[PDB]
């Protein structure tokens, strides 16, 4: 039941829910009598579920293919700060990655106490 | 300006007005015509790459509106302005090869 | 320059020192005022900066200002990839891409 | 030719500013003294900060509440901002509510009190109900150091509780300037001025003490030499 | 007129002279026409090469190190001390380069 | 650099000679749970964990070392394959 | 949560060099403590150095003395050289005096003994007499702090006296250096390594202890303001 946690009534995760790698999104059984076949959080990814969308058939303007009786699609929302390797640019074509994030007292400042927010190397110019 | 008005990513008010209701999700306007004109909001919406684009009201309720004026910021925008990333304090020097 | 004057400071002694050396390296007019010579260096853009890890200043005047800076969809979060095993091919038996 | 000890001044405006004024000293010790000082009191000053909130009827960061103008993740940008003073000093946590309804400007004033609890900065700016909206919050503040982010402590009070990134640090600027000096005959003697400003939630002074403190109390460890 | 290397870094460190100024120094029982940061390069490479003879022999002192003399100077290393000591070469010469370009203004 | 590698390049005729010994002594040394070394109890190459030092489980650093020592006999056509590993296991099961 | 309390580790080679380890420490303290030490090691403990030097026949610095293979120049740097340990601290100043005469090697040693004085490296070679050459010479030393030139202070006890750029830091060299290191999941820590050489008269530990208690005495001078702008 650790596993089944965040899952609602119907097999799918609740809206607000944190999925890690390796969480349940979508319960699922396949006729192996039954083995589990549900769609997990993929490696490196997950987030905050934000939307859950269900189609199946019969529902107006819904096309599905032939032989499939529903469609559950999950919509996992992320809040992605600036990290080590991420890229950066300005409009005159520098463009660099993120090496090195140091703290504020490490950083050069103006004799006014104002610390600089970015270094760049004059050798690219 | 132009360059976030012609991508159609922004809210401007159609006629000359005032502003009825403003919510997170919703403006709605009242013209000089008498006619309320309700516009939704898109939020938090995944685009074909992923980026969340979602429209922020910039207005007030009972602010007086004319014209083409902006109603609501869309992405990468900040009061009808293009607005792709952020304004630093850089130095230009070497730093312990970093 | 007239909001740290009004507080009641001059010029630093770190500040002398980087205005001897840039007076060596040809940055500014000798037989100025520090503060003279600290708008010369202004007008060419360079400021004297201190160093936050010593406190001592770095030896030359260096160009400091507001920069726009964009972030990139080039995320490491969506490119760092590893495999132990996994997977193959129906054909080559080979591991997929 | 042993230095006299230097006269130590303090002048103060509001809770805010403070400068403090070391003179005369040996050539060289103002950076000596000050850039240590300096960098304790950019980074290891403990203060309070906003960990934990909880709206009512809301899910996640990433949604919006009807009757209000601004979304979840700009009021937890609003919230970042609020400056809270514990009275007491044994106190670790406390939980503020806010109970509002629209139409109105929801400002950090409209929190309800708390006993030896002090808002900073009752002015600033939370959130905009039109009619119609409501917003019921409890937000949740710490006692801490440094720069905790969200993922980091993980703090729920609740289920629906969303995590917020805590700058427990109070201070917001340290500069020191070192002048020129001198005493009878001596020259190049060097007069050391800081200048701290904080958030008000700490005074400079305490502040400036409690760096003083953690550099003695570091400078305390080279005191027992073991064999390598 | 400095009586060793330390003398004169010692007074560069009190701001008595500059490391591009140029004093007379003694080193290695000889009086030098020669500044106190091309002492200080002299001795990154005799430390790094832990062998004071060799590393004098390998070096030019009344040049600016650029990028064909250092290029020389690690042949050099390689032929006379192998790969691991140049190994150790370059590693110092990386380190002490990157710390004189921070500052360097 | 990999401590005395001059000296262990100076050793062979061709490079790759040092790598197939040094390989091959490490196999040696992992078959018999280094059981079968030449170096001494102080030589041995240590692991620093926080429960303390160890053993260094990579026996690729054990084979470079006992080369060091020099008193590991290398060649073509030294002794038949069978008798050497028979033999090998009779010392050190 | 605070973390526990650092290891502190010597190494020390003779009264020359030393090495101290301090770890683990919190981030960013590793050049906090490094930075203010080495300035206090390099600027502020005291000692001793040669100020002076008058020899006859000698008019300036750059002069030569018949019977003596060196130059006046070398001679004042042989001195710049020479440790010399005051033992009571009531005693400021000394005078030395060398007497030498006939074909010999000047070292340390020959100067005439002066009470509560002792030369820490008797056998530091100052000159080369051939025959019929002769020096006799009197070196004033004090006692001070740091690096004073020459031309600062101009000492002279006569008007043929040469002033001599006075080395009172009895530390030779100091430097520092702050690695990444970890304990337990955080990674973030430094610790830092400090390597000491000093001229003999003053080990490096002491000289860490003297310059660590210079620290604390002006750290104290921040707590009476007797002005209150």
């Amino acid at each position: 039941e650790a596993a089944l946690r965040d899952l609602d009534e119907e097999g799918v995760v609740r809206i607000g829910a944190e999925v890690k790698p390796g969480d349940i999104l979508v319960g699922r059984t396949s006729f192996k009598d039954v083995k589990d076949t549900s769609l997990r959080v993929p490696p490196g990814e997950g987030g905050i579920v934000v939307r859950t969308v269900r189609l199946r058939r019969g529902d107006p303007g819904v096309e599905l293919k032939p032989g499939v009786r529903e469609v559950v699609r999950v919509y996992v929302a992320q809040k992605r700060k600036l990290q080590v390797g991420d890229k950066l640019a300005n409009r005159h074509g520098n463009k660099g990655v993120v090496a090195k994030i140091l703290p504020v007292e490490d950083m050069p400042h103006l004799p006014d106490g104002t610390p600089v927010d970015v270094i760049l190397n004059p050798l690219g110019v | 300006e132009r360059v976030v008005r012609d991508s159609l990513a922004a809210l401007y008010a159609e006629e000359d007005g005032e502003v009825a209701k403003v919510d997170g999700n919703r403006i709605v306007v009242r013209y000089e015509d008498g006619r309320l004109v309700e516009y939704p909001l898109r939020r938090f919406y995944r685009s074909n790459q992923g980026t969340a684009l979602d429209q922020r009201p910039r207005v007030v309720v009972g602010q007086r509106v004319r014209k083409g004026d902006l109603l609501a910021d869309g992405p990468a925008s900040e009061n009808g302005f293009l607005a792709l990333g952020q304004n630093v304090l850089v130095a230009i020097m070497p730093f312990d090869g970093y | 320059f007239g909001k740290r004057k009004g507080e009641g400071f001059g010029v630093d002694k770190r500040e002398v020192e980087v205005l001897r050396r840039a007076e060596k390296l040809g940055l500014v007019t000798p037989g100025k005022t520090p503060e003279e010579q600290l708008k010369e260096l202004f007008l060419q853009g360079k400021v004297v900066l201190y160093d936050g890890r010593t406190g001592e200043p770095i030896e030359g005047p260096i160009v400091v200002g507001q920069m726009f800076i964009m972030k990139l969809y080039h995320m490491v979060e969506d490119k760092m990839h590893a495999r132990s095993t996994g997977p193959y091919s129906l054909i080559t038996q080979q591991p997929l891409g | 030719s042993k230095l006299k000890a230097p006269v130590f001044t303090v002048r103060t405006q509001g809770r805010e500013y403070g400068e403090f004024v070391l003179e005369p000293l040996e050539r060289g010790f103002g950076v000596t003294l000050g850039n240590p000082l300096r960098r304790i009191l950019l980074s290891s000053i403990p203060g309070t900060a906003v960990t934990s909130v909880y709206i009512e009827d809301v899910l996640h960061e990433f949604s919006t509440i009807p009757g209000v103008k601004e979304d979840v993740v700009e009021i937890i940008l609003n919230l970042k901002e609020l400056v809270v003073r514990f009275l007491n000093p044994s106190l670790q946590t406390v939980t503020l509510l806010l109970k509002a309804e629209g139409p109105k400007e929801v400002k950090a004033r409209d929190f309800l009190p708390v006993a030896d609890v002090e808002i900073m900065n009752p002015d600033l700016h939370i959130a905009t109900l039109e009619e119609g909206g409501r917003l019921n919050m409890e937000v949740r503040v710490d006692r801490g150091v440094g720069y905790v982010p969200a993922e980091k402590h993980g703090i729920k009070d609740r289920i629906n509780a969303i995590p917020v990134d805590a700058v427990f640090s109070p201070v917001r600027r340290v500069a020191f300037q070192v002048e020129d000096t001198r005493l009878g005959q001596r020259t190049d003697l060097d007069k050391l001025t800081l200048r701290i400003w904080t958030d008000g939630s700490v005074t400079p002074l305490e502040a400036l003490n409690q760096a003083v403190e953690i550099l003695r109390e570091h400078l305390t460890y080279f005191s027992n030499p073991q064999a390598a | 007129v400095f009586a060793n290397p330390d003398e004169a870094l010692l007074a560069v460190a009190h701001g008595i002279v500059d490391l591009q100024d140029v004093v007379t120094v003694r080193y290695m029982g000889k009086r030098l026409e020669t500044s106190p940061g091309r002492i200080l390069f002299a001795r990154i490479v005799a430390e790094a090469v832990e062998d004071e003879k060799v590393a004098w022999e390998l070096i030019q002192l009344d040049v600016p190190q650029e990028k064909n003399s250092l290029k020389d100077l690690v042949y050099q290393a390689f032929l006379r001390l192998g790969m691991e000591k140049t190994a150790r070469l370059l590693d110092a010469l990386k380190y002490y380069g990157f710390t004189f370009s921070t500052t360097s203004g | 650099a990999e401590p005395g590698i001059d000296k262990l390049f100076g050793m062979v005729d061709s490079k790759y000679r040092l790598t197939v010994v040094v390989a091959k002594r490490a196999q040696q040394l992992l078959r018999h749970g280094f059981k079968n070394t030449v170096l001494e109890p102080e030589e041995r190459p240590k692991m620093q964990t926080l429960e303390g030092l160890f053993d260094d489980p990579n026996a690729v650093t054990w084979a470079m070392k006992e080369l060091l020592t020099g008193r590991l006999v290398f060649g073509e056509n030294l002794v038949p394959e069978d008798r050497l590993q028979k033999e090998m296991e009779r010392l050190y099961p």
